[PDB]
């Protein structure tokens, strides 16, 4: 039957419209090959075919929009918009010949989201969907469509909608003005995001929002439409926003180029003339970062006196101050976008009351961004980045790698994501990038990102999750500013760090240890609630035998020296670095540990139990009987590892020389309490 | 393209634009009142 | 120090950059709060709510949506600061002229609710400290600043309705909260900097006391009585011991810390700094227990 | 096997050689009627090149036979197209194939 | 307390069987009966996360139900509130699970109901089951029946 039946065929028409929402569902968060299945049922000429049908029925004409932008656009859509948020600037010609204001103090504002822009984005990357090629794993690809006939399209349907809406027909599309206008909006700001309108395309819709503002009929924004509207009007409108702020901040660095190099010129010719006396060698002998600031420390007229730059400069620096709180529109009929905005808003606000809490939102926020322009690109600066231009195709490359690890955050963890994010984290540390720019990397924040992955998939993925502890462990090892990033989470991967470390790599214990390795500043800032938790667990792993080791048949005892080993290598760690002994931390660990004393092991108990000596002879014995060492771990070298490492750890946290001789009486009292614990027969009795 | 000739019954043989039998577009052939023939195939009760 | 113009020049553009950011762009100041305030103040051409009033029913509402924790909503924080920058801002004619204009402003917030949003927001952080319960502690000082009567009866009134405890646990678990010195980490950081905090909420204490100062200001004899006991709530609890509780501790804090210095016979400028700190949170709780016993 | 129904004849002189690019439109349908995929829809040729297993077995099979401009129709049995495990989600297990084929050009 | 009881009422496949062993007087409340206590079932359990999560362990005693011909509405509704609220289910449903509930699609007819669990099934709290996805999409799409 025909399709337009369904107006009458209710039943029908729900039964579908619950259909294309399962294939929505099928098909949601990236699952590219069901959208490649879904293309042989429901197929572009039917999908166009619906764009225009002017007689469907509106729950089914927005099914099919949504169906459309599911299989087609979301994945790009949401990495594209996941990417917006940092701008990484090359220095490239095009940048340099970037302004503030167009060439024809301040000047006329310039149209938003026209121009030239060089923040580097990876492109998208679309397959050709068929169903006879020989079946075959590689990612598969979104379906391709064409996308400049899909704008014209937008486009032209988009201009019928406004004059349709300004006849006021008694029939609009759709059954009424929202299911007129909601799709097609909905469909030109995914395509506005993906970027893939001209500057022409762009100027024929700034037109039809606002024909007389926009200008080098009647708009949108006079005309009275439902709350849905109002809220795609908000969403165009905070795309343009965003885009004014790129601009600001592409134009922002290109005279930071051109002044640093005035800055270097003019510094090399005093330092020229000044080889043929501390104040004119001081500024030469102190780091960079100074030097500027003491360059750039002449804005106010009263300490306009040790700066050495020539006045030409300080008004070159003094105009591009002004012309940026132009710019900004800070005082020194609508005729901008601030005033387009913020008029808008208010009227909408006044003229009745919003029943919608997220309309709500989004128009208070938008106003928020418009009377606060200045604080909103100090906090964006922070994410700007300025590279050379030979290092582009490896900065997009890490930019891919770390898109597609973005995107498995909303997956439930399978073999096939965490072969993908392994080859991901190969392919980021096969790079020179990561290791020339680590202020980019820690800006770009991939290790939260593992962290929380990590966290997601807490053992079921062993693989994983020592490539995350290696990838933070290399983290770590890179520069000291990553390791202090890392220690502020010291207590977070301890909480996580509890039995179940897994007998195969590097654990989030290790990761710990190696954030803090050569660190007096942390070492001496490690709180002592991290180490009674760690000796907590050192004292739950000293009375229960190995799980795993039981599972696998070993014989039993009553305690676990290879868990125990991995926490006393970390106190070893944490209380012995550069060759000297902390004795803040030791002391806090070695009255914990006598404290606790049944984390000594079975020898060393007391009321029962055999020296040092014994133990070893005990465990060499078990050695050389096969059965009581097997059903690979060794026991009797377990026990063996376990006390060295224990008596490794007493022998570090010793006091100083030059604290007995200083007679400290806490130095005393500790050297005197571990002579108590071990006896010096018992070492030599194990020396021979 | 669609194109078949034969011969058609006046009673029964009442092809409404549109929807019908299977997929629309019927024509001669697609009833038991009507026996096409399309240069290829022999067309009677929507079978060929 | 190898010179500046021998670095490379992406470098010296991002460090460029940092500078002018930290030198610049912050230290600009641009007063729009007035004249934000005054925007959505007004309507044009029962009364349906005006912007701000929709706001603030916008923001009780999801500080009344059950949820086990409050999500951090950097809008809030925002609008927030700006209400609270909006309030505040010698001959008798001037310094009453003054009070008027300041409480013309006060009124422009507590006739649309805001008592009753910081009340509410305040029940909901269920004493964990941040900058959402910061916001609301500065945002009611701002609106309680001068002791308004009418403000003390709108709260006065809402506690009394709702019955509800929450409010007063928050109190308590922020009260034992609050930090005080640590000889322990004074020393960590001394050999830290030897190498080549303390009292870090001192400011969040201070305003939280500031707070319940305000709450008492005037002799208000029934809130008062209110915090000392609440009548119809199930649970009582006093807040006047609490503060005492944390009175004995930092007296014992700056104890050990005046020992601790007594031997020596030069005081460097930290240890100077934080007993200057430390006084001054002293001072701040024995001018809170006098608003609490006067009247008397 | 593959069998070859002619529906328009073809230039029956010009047959596809080794390493030549065929051009083709095609209608892909089951046995049982139903459509599932078809060129024309996406208004674009599809291209290959022959006898380097791009295509399954039976589709460049009927294609080596064809002439150019001629349209025929492609039966492929289970047993080469796709097999016991069939396509996930569009063609099920151990379905007969239909094909319209039209050769529109080489190289 | 109620799964017992349903438990027990449940052996009887119609009111003739159990009128054989109850009398027909008992008989005629049957029917209404198993329907309030599945009703009762699903107001117990709509809504709390806690008790949702209780069903991670039996789903296969309310799966094995929904082609039982009296109070087919109610068990699909609980199943719908299960399925809505805990997502351990969902990482616990199985392929046997989901051709069961496309068999009562076949059976029981075209109900959007089964149509929106077959979604809920797909994505909770912002997560997606690529196994779900893909058993769903193997086992009713290629049929275009």
């Amino acid at each position: 039957m025909d399709i337009l039946e369904l107006s009458e065929r209710l039943d029908l028409q729900r039964f579908h419209s619950h259909t294309l929402r399962l294939y929505r569902a099928v098909c949601a968060l990236g699952n590219n090959r069901v959208a490649h299945a879904l293309c042989s049922h429901v197929d572009q000429a039917q999908l166009l075919h619906a764009l225009e049908d002017a007689h469907l029925p509106g729950p089914l004409r927005a099914g099919y929009y949504d169906l459309l932008i599911s299989i087609h656009l979301e994945s790009a859509c949401r990495s594209r918009r996941s990417m917006l948020s940092e701008y990484i600037v090359p220095l490239t010609p095009e940048t340099r010949a970037i302004t503030l204001f167009p060439p024809g103090n301040a000047r006329r504002h310039g149209l938003p989201g026209v121009g030239v822009t060089t923040s580097l984005r990876p492109p998208h990357h679309f397959s050709p969907p068929c169903f006879v090629a020989a079946l075959p794993a590689p990612a598969r690809l979104s379906p391709a469509i064409p996308l400049e006939a899909l704008r014209d399209k937008a486009l032209r349907m988009l201009g019928e909608a406004v004059r349709d809406g300004g006849q006021h027909a008694r029939d609009p599309v759709g059954g009424s003005v929202e299911f007129q206008f909601v799709p097609v909006l909905k469909l030109v700001s995914t395509l506005l995001v993906m970027g893939i309108f001209g500057d022409e395309d762009v100027k024929q819709i700034l037109k039809m929002i606002e024909p007389e503002v926009f200008t080098e009929e009647e708009g949108l924004l006079q005309m009275k439409l439902p709350e849905s509207v109002k809220l795609q009007m908000c969403n165009l409108l905070e795309y343009f926003c965003d885009q004014e702020l790129q601009h600001r901040v592409e134009s922002l660095a290109a005279f930071a180029e051109r002044y640093v190099d005035k800055l270097q010129a003019n510094q090399r010719s005093r330092y020229a003339l000044l080889m043929r006396t501390a104040r004119r060698t001081r500024e030469f002998r102190s780091p960079p970062q100074e030097q500027i600031n003491m360059l750039l420390h002449f804005k106010d007229e009263a300490d306009e006196e040790d700066c050495p730059l020539p006045e030409d400069i300080r008004q070159d620096l003094q105009d591009f101050h002004q012309d940026l709180l132009a710019h900004c529109g800070i005082q020194l009929k609508p005729q901008s976008l601030q005033e387009l905005v913020s008029h808008m808003v208010v009227r909408w606000a006044q003229e009745d009351y919003v029943q919608s809490p997220e309309l709500v939102r989004a128009m208070f926020s938008l106003l928020h961004r418009q009377y606060d322009g200045l604080g909103e690109l100090l906090r964006a600066l922070p994410r700007a980045y300025t590279i050379s231009p030979s290092s582009v195709e490896d900065t997009m490359s890490l930019l891919e790698c770390l898109g597609q690890i973005r995107s498995l955050l909303i997956v439930q963890m399978g073999p096939q994501e965490e072969n993908l994010m392994i080859q991901s984290i190969g392919n980021i540390m096969n790079n020179k990038v990561f290791y020339q720019h680590p202020n980019l990397m820690r800006a770009l924040g991939m290790h939260e990102t593992v962290m929380e992955v990590m966290v997601n998939v807490l053992i079921r993925f062993p693989k994983m999750v020592t490539s995350c502890c290696r990838f933070l462990c290399y983290f770590c090892r890179i520069s000291r500013q990553n390791q202090r990033s890392m220690f502020d989470h010291l207590s977070y991967l301890l909480e996580n760090s509890g039995i179940g470390l897994g007998m195969q790599g590097s654990t989030p214990l290790d990761v710990a240890a190696a954030s803090v390795i050569d660190n007096n500043e942390l070492a001496l800032a490690l709180q002592e609630q991290d180490l009674e938790k760690v000796v907590s667990y050192l004292a739950g792993c000293g009375l229960q035998s190995c799980p795993m080791l039981l599972a696998k048949g070993y014989p039993d005892i009553g305690w676990n020296p290879c868990g125990g080993e991995r926490y006393l290598d970390f106190l070893r760690f944490a209380v012995f670095v550069n060759g000297e002994s902390v004795e803040e931390n030791a002391n806090v660990v070695v009255r914990l540990l006598i404290r606790k004393p049944e984390c000594f092991g079975p020898a060393l108990r007391g009321e029962g139990g055999s020296g040092l000596l014994a133990a070893i002879e005990e465990a060499i014995r078990i050695s050389e009987d096969p059965a009581r060492d097997g059903p690979r771990v060794h026991l009797g070298h377990a026990i063996m590892s376990f006390y060295a490492a224990l008596i490794d750890l007493l022998g570090r946290c010793a006091p100083e020389m030059h604290l007995i001789q200083a007679g400290k009486g806490e130095a005393l009292r500790i050297r005197a309490i571990l002579r108590s614990l071990v006896p010096l027969d018992d070492l030599v009795g194990i020396i021979s | 393209t669609h194109l078949r000739v034969g011969w058609a019954l006046t009673e029964g043989y009442s092809p409404y634009p549109g929807g019908g039998e299977g997929w629309g577009g019927n024509g001669v052939g697609d009833d038991l009142y009507s026996y096409g023939f399309d240069g290829l195939h022999l067309w009677t009760g929507h079978v060929a | 120090m190898t010179p500046l113009y021998n670095l490379p020049t992406h470098r010296a553009c991002n460090m460029f950059l940092e500078s002018y950011k930290a030198a610049w762009i912050l230290t600009e100041d641009h007063s729009f709060e007035d004249r934000m305030i005054d925007d959505l103040s007004k309507a044009g051409e029962e009364k349906k709510p005006d912007p701000l009033h929709q706001l603030v029913l916008h923001f009780s509402r999801t500080a009344l949506t059950e949820k086990s924790k409050l999500d951090e909503d950097y809008l809030y924080m925002a609008y927030a600061d700006i209400m609270a920058k909006s309030c505040h801002l010698v001959s008798f004619e001037e310094k009453e002229m003054e009070k008027q204009r300041l409480l013309y402003q006060q009124s422009r917030l507590h006739t649309r609710g805001a008592a009753e949003m910081v009340l509410q927001m305040i029940s909901a952080c269920k004493g964990e400290t941040g900058a959402m319960v910061s916001s609301t502690l500065k945002l009611g000082i701002s609106i309680l600043n001068g002791g308004n009567a009418e403000v003390q009866q709108k709260m006065l009134d809402y506690l009394k309705d709702k019955k509800e405890v929450g409010f007063f646990q928050s109190i308590q678990a922020l009260m034992q909260t609050c930090s005080v010195l640590d000889l322990n980490a004074f020393e960590r950081q001394n050999k830290a900097e030897g190498l080549g905090k303390v009292m870090a909420d001192d400011e969040f204490t201070q305003d939280l006391f500031r707070f319940l100062q305000l709450l008492c200001e005037g002799h208000n004899n029934d809130f008062q009585n209110y915090l000392r006991t609440q009548t119809g709530n199930t649970t009582t609890i006093n807040i006047i011991i609490c503060t005492v509780d944390y009175l004995l501790r930092l007296q014992e804090s700056i104890s050990d810390f005046y020992w601790y210095y007594s031997g020596k016979d030069v005081i460097e400028e930290q240890g100077k700094r934080n007993f200057s700190k430390a006084m001054s949170v002293a001072k701040q709780v024995f001018n809170s227990l006098t608003e609490y016993i006067q009247g008397p | 096997g593959v069998e070859i129904e002619t529906i328009s004849p073809g230039d029956g002189r010009t047959f596809p050689k080794k390493g030549q690019t065929c051009v083709v439109h095609y209608t892909g349908m089951l046995q049982n009627g139903k459509k599932f995929d078809s060129s024309r829809d996406r208004n674009k040729p599809f291209k290959f090149r022959i006898g380097k297993q791009e295509v399954i077995k039976g589709f460049e099979e009927g294609a080596a036979q064809m002439s150019l401009g001629q349209r025929a129709k492609l039966t492929c049995t289970p047993d080469v197209a796709y097999g016991a495990t069939g396509h996930p989600g569009v063609i099920p297990p151990n379905a007969t194939l239909i094909f319209d084929v039209e050769l529109l050009n080489l190289e | 307390l109620v799964l017992n009881c349903i438990d027990r009422l449940n052996v009887y496949t119609t009111a003739a069987h159990f009128a054989e062993y109850a009398g027909e007087e008992a008989a005629e409340s049957w029917k209404e009966i198993v329907n309030l206590l599945y009703e009762l079932l699903a107001s117990l359990i709509r809504g709390n996360r806690a008790n949702c999560a209780l069903f991670s362990t039996n789903l296969d005693w309310v799966v094995s139900k929904l082609d039982r011909l009296e109070a087919s509405s109610g068990i699909l509704e609980v199943l719908y509130c299960v399925l809505i609220e805990s997502p351990e289910v969902l990482n616990i449903i199985q392929e046997n699970h989901i051709k069961s509930i496309i068999s009562l699609l076949d059976k029981h007819g075209r109900n959007h109901k089964v149509l929106d669990v077959l979604c809920s099934l797909c994505v909770c709290n912002g997560v997606a089951v690529r196994s779900n996805q893909d058993l769903i999409t193997e086992n009713l799409l290629p049929g275009r029946e």
